């Protein structure tokens, strides 16, 4: 087991997000800091005068976990080649679809920009597509609950066509995303910071010429990733790695001697073929293998 | 002919803002009960980075330092020694010669305060005429400030916790005969007093 | 903000403290106040919102791992400032503790009780109607409480009882005596010892046996059951010496019922009268032959348990010469020297001699 | 006279009536802070404006040592803001808060005073071994507490805890049937 060469490609393609300032007299400017002075301390406020914030950026829904990249070993490729579809048959596609696409939905990769935040309201915009604008309206007061989604006219759509991107080789899914928040006079917003080995250093690009936050395409990949809580008693969702990683505290869940951490479930793939040839921990430890073939990443020693 | 109260502060383990505000803020109750306008700010053991122990009080009529110094906090201090009273000495009239005084141009610098600007600058314009927007008014991208030890101290009348900002020139050797005001100054008013050390 | 009269009493697991809540200025289940709780709790002036549960149970202060002691912090502002008279909430949780019994059974603090162990039920439990509304079910022993015939479980239709499916755990004569000595009342027949002894010594009883009718026979002759018990298992285990025919080491002579019946939980001599009966029957016959109770060999391990030491004062006495050499895993000294000297110098004010016979 | 007949277990006066073991604790209590002989003057006046003076002489002791602090508003030990009142009324000779409530009041005014001033009592900072002395622990318990993240720090002297996050985690983790907080819930 594990053939010392063996790696997938990612299933989720996030970009950077960009800070947009809107005038009242419906004109969009570019959001810009302040820089003060080796030591650097940066400072981002929104502008006096200013209605809201927009942010777009745009994420895609592609098929690369059906086959890995590199292999090396025709034991290992009709193993997991079986595992995916298999477990597109007796499980679904739902319950992942469904979690991936709520973290879209809810803001939540607004880390904490949305703190004191009066209103804020996310417009989608799919393709292929055939119809309207998809909308969420004062999500802090309307939109709490996997039901309030279900309750969408535009649910049972968009949920559809990323089934079909996991489902049919050589798929694909692309959204749009845009988003627009009313926080009070003179807010900070908190974007990416600049790692600087050993501050608060900005993640700029340029957008018109003059320089702009980002909040990160890799930090902005996390966010939507954050569908863990298979790890036991869990109380808090966590992002998918390898070995169950907390942040905040530095403590990891997910441990090797637990026996619950993806290397030592890799290893079993065989058992699992019999059993959906249970619905107790057998399907609740796939969950945590499927979210790690579409995360991608060397499988290798 | 000037007087000097070096004071000591010893306990290794001790803030430098909170004591240095704190033992002025001593001060700043005096002044509003025997209204003088004579003791200044005079730090012996300024340096560049943490600022370090002793602090003085110098003045003319140099009687009022020690009425200044025997105000229900030095009587309050006294046996777990913090600080002690110095030897009431006249200063010798050739030593080095600083300058103490309030910038408050940093104060108007912070993103808040500069919103606190620019509503103001909305009103007072009241004469018409234009129609001006507040989209042409920024802190651009480079403030290059290196150090100025700011020293933070409440209200007396409200809650608010406010801020001080005074650096350091050393030149000038004839401007204000003792004319200093409630906080110590040398620059609103009256002159760019200078400090004997 | 301002949730509108708390009004309950005691005697009761605090799950339908929030459906009481519920039931109030008309809201569905408790998923929309529970998400605006750790709503608020994401809101201002506070840092241990992330782990505030979201399902019908779990609201329980020991079911994560190191969230303990965030759901106390998160419980703590959960009552002061949104409640006019901020009620008795704090106490009603049922938490974790440090302590434990004699057979390894983990200790569980409600406000001041302790239940055997943390294993019970927690699910598929029976539930009557018309209160709001108990405290004592999701345990093994405690049924009726006065009104009898009340199972409940719902094998016929959908909505028997008038509460909304919020708490409502339905899917589709010794024993009054014993449901009102757990509950709390007078129960003449026994001796009147506080719930963390009452649950304290059940176990007790199950662990030694391993049944209402059978839970009454040690309890009708109480001040015998426990003096005939002790007299016809200490002639057991006598014939199988170890040495060559008597001095009988440790863990074979009551290796059984010393070890299983020493701090349940709380080390006090008033109400938990075993500790001082157990001591009576094996010491009002101190030198009865050569090498029968007080001459056998002990441990220094098994002597902390009642010396109430951490291995750290044992290097400061035997050196000083009171507990004469006659090392830690050997079985080297006596039964009759050690227990002098906590005696001597180990005793309290509760935890002493002064309250067992003579009364 | 008066401290003479209620101490052989008396039981009428409106002197306070404890079971009597824990009354020389309260004995002990007033020898220690007042730092002379158990007076009997005072002792009778203190108990007669009871718990009103209590409250009073708590709440100028933390103003004393708070506006006569040495370091700042923040970065303090527990020293210097309770220095005495809390090192001097831990054992006598249990911590059974309903028998002797020298502690159960003293463990009030921690209760109903911690989130107050932005958070003025919740940053103070606290080492290993208070929790060994007031929690009634060891030192080795401590690293379980770590290596299993029950309690979240931010060596056995350094100081590297805080108070809301200690205050919290008693009730959860280190409350016996005889150390209870709820002893007091009608006394407030």
């Amino acid at each position: 087991k594990l053939p010392t060469n063996l790696a997938y490609e990612r299933s989720i393609d996030p970009s950077d997000v960009c800070f947009f300032v809107v005038w009242p007299d419906d004109r969009k400017t570019p959001l810009t800091y302040n820089s003060r002075t080796p030591h650097q301390v940066d400072f981002c406020h929104v502008p006096y005068g200013a209605s809201h914030i927009e942010c777009s950026f745009s994420v895609s829904f592609s098929s690369e976990l059906r086959q890995p990249y590199k292999c090396n070993s025709s034991k290992v490729k009709q193993t997991l080649v079986q595992l995916v579809e298999l477990y597109e048959t007796k499980i679904g596609w739902t319950e992942l679809a469904t979690r991936y696409l709520m973290n879209i939905c809810n803001g939540k990769w607004l880390w904490k920009n949305t703190r004191k935040a009066y209103c804020w309201n996310i417009v989608l915009t799919p393709w292929p597509w055939n119809g309207e604008k998809v909308g969420f309206e004062d999500i802090r007061t309307n939109y709490t609950s996997r039901q309030d989604f279900k309750n969408n006219k535009n649910w049972s759509a968009i949920v559809e066509m990323i089934k079909t991107a996991f489902s049919s080789t050589d798929g694909l899914a692309i959204f749009e995303v845009r988003a627009t928040l009313h926080l009070p006079t003179n807010a900070m917003v908190r974007p990416s910071q600049v790692f600087t080995e050993k501050s608060r250093v900005f993640q700029s690009t340029t957008i018109d010429g003059e320089r702009s936050p980002i909040l990160g395409a890799f930090k902005t990949g996390a966010a939507i990733a954050t569908i863990d809580d298979w790890y036991p008693e869990a109380t808090e969702p966590l992002r998918v790695g390898r070995f169950g990683v907390h942040r905040e505290d530095v403590t990891c869940y997910r441990h090797p001697s637990t026996g619950k951490d993806f290397f030592s479930i890799l290893q079993q793939a065989e058992h699992y073929i019999e059993v959906l040839s249970p619905a107790q921990e057998t399907i609740n430890d796939m969950h945590f293998l499927m979210a790690n073939l579409i995360k991608g990443g060397m499988f290798q020693h | 002919k000037w007087y000097y109260k070096t004071i000591t502060f010893l306990p290794e383990l001790c803030n430098n803002e909170s004591l240095a505000a704190k033992c002025l803020r001593v001060l700043h109750g005096f002044n509003y009960q025997y209204e003088t306008r004579n003791i200044g700010v005079s730090f012996p053991l300024w340096c560049d980075a943490t600022v370090g122990k002793k602090i003085s009080f110098v003045s003319k009529n140099k009687i009022e330092l020690d009425l200044l110094l025997k105000q229900h906090y030095f009587v309050q201090m006294e046996q777990l020694q913090y600080f002690h009273i110095s030897n009431t000495v006249l200063v010798p009239e050739d030593c080095t010669y600083v300058s103490f005084r309030r910038c408050q141009s940093i104060d108007k610098l912070t993103a808040a305060g500069l919103a606190r600007k620019i509503r103001r600058l909305e009103k007072r314009a009241l004469s018409r005429g234009e129609q001006f927007d507040p989209s042409s008014f920024a802190q651009k991208e480079h403030t290059a400030i290196a150090h100025y030890h700011s020293l933070g101290e409440s209200s007396k009348q409200t809650n608010r916790n406010f801020r001080l900002n005074i650096r350091m020139l050393s030149e000038q050797p004839r401007e204000g005969n003792s004319i200093f005001s409630s906080y110590g100054l040398s620059n609103s008013e009256n002159s760019f007093q200078p400090v004997p050390l | 903000m301002f949730l509108q009269r708390p009004k309950p009493y005691s005697d009761e697991s605090l799950e339908s403290f929030f459906i009481r809540v519920a039931n109030k200025n008309g809201y569905g289940d408790v998923h929309r106040f529970l998400e605006a709780t750790k709503r608020f709790l994401q809101d201002i002036d506070h840092n241990g919102y992330q782990t505030f549960p979201t399902d019908i149970t779990r609201i329980n202060p020991y079911s994560a791992k190191n969230s303990s002691s965030a759901r106390t912090a998160s419980f703590l502002k959960l009552a002061q400032l949104t409640f006019n008279e901020p009620p008795e909430l704090l106490g009603l949780a049922i938490n974790r503790t440090n302590m434990k019994y004699s057979p390894s059974t983990s200790a569980v603090v409600r406000g001041a009780e302790v239940f055997p162990r943390s294993l019970l039920r927690t699910h598929s439990i029976p539930c009557c109607p018309l209160c709001l509304r108990e405290n004592g079910y999701a345990s093994y022993l405690w049924h009726f409480q006065g009104y009898e015939y009340c199972h409940s479980h719902n094998v016929p239709l959908i909505t028997t009882c008038s509460c909304g499916k919020e708490f409502d755990y339905r899917v589709s004569e010794a024993a009054c005596t014993v449901s009102n000595w757990l509950a709390g009342h007078e129960s003449k027949p026994l001796p009147n010892l506080p719930k963390s002894y009452r649950w304290g010594l059940v176990h007790w009883w199950m662990g030694i046996k391993d049944d209402h009718f059978s839970f009454v026979q040690f309890f009708s002759n109480w001040p015998r059951s426990f003096h005939s018990i002790i007299e016809d298992e200490v002639e057991f285990n006598l014939e199988h010496a170890v040495v060559s025919t008597s001095e009988l080491r440790l863990k074979d002579l009551l290796g059984r019922l010393f070890f299983g019946s020493i701090r349940l939980p709380e080390r006090n001599l008033q109400h938990n009268i075993i500790l001082g009966e157990l001591l009576c029957y094996l010491e009002n016959r101190l030198w009865q032959d050569k090498g029968l109770i007080a001459n056998l060999k002990m441990n220094a391990l098994e002597a902390t348990v009642m010396l109430n030491c951490s291995l750290d004062q044992i290097a400061s006495m035997v050196e000083q010469r009171i507990l004469k050499p006659n090392d830690v895993t050997d079985y080297l000294f006596h039964f009759g020297d050690i227990f002098c000297l906590w005696l001597a110098e180990f005793q309290s004010d509760e935890f002493n001699r002064s309250f067992y016979v003579s009364r | 006279c008066t401290v003479s007949n209620w101490l052989a277990g008396h039981e009428s006066k409106p002197l306070p009536n404890l079971p009597k073991s824990y009354r020389w604790g309260l004995v002990h209590w007033w020898m220690g802070i007042k730092d002379s002989e158990f007076d009997h003057f005072s002792f009778v006046q203190f108990f007669s404006n009871w718990p009103r003076s209590f409250h009073s002489i708590i709440e100028d002791e933390v103003e004393f040592n708070l506006e006569h602090a040495v370091v700042s508003t923040s970065e303090l030990r527990l020293k210097d803001l309770l220095g005495r009142l809390f090192f001097g009324s831990i054992r006598l000779p249990e911590r059974n808060l309903q028998h002797n409530i020298i502690l159960g009041e003293l463990l009030c005014y921690l209760e109903n005073r911690l989130w107050q001033d932005k958070g003025l009592i919740a940053n103070l900072k606290m080492n290993a071994l208070e929790a060994t002395v007031m929690l009634n622990c060891s030192l080795d318990q401590i690293a379980s507490m770590v290596e299993q993240r029950i309690l979240k720090p931010n060596d056995v002297t350094d100081y590297l805890f805080h108070f809301g996050d200690i205050f919290c985690l008693w009730l959860a983790e280190f409350q016996s049937d005889e150390f209870n907080r709820s002893f007091y819930v009608s006394r407030w």
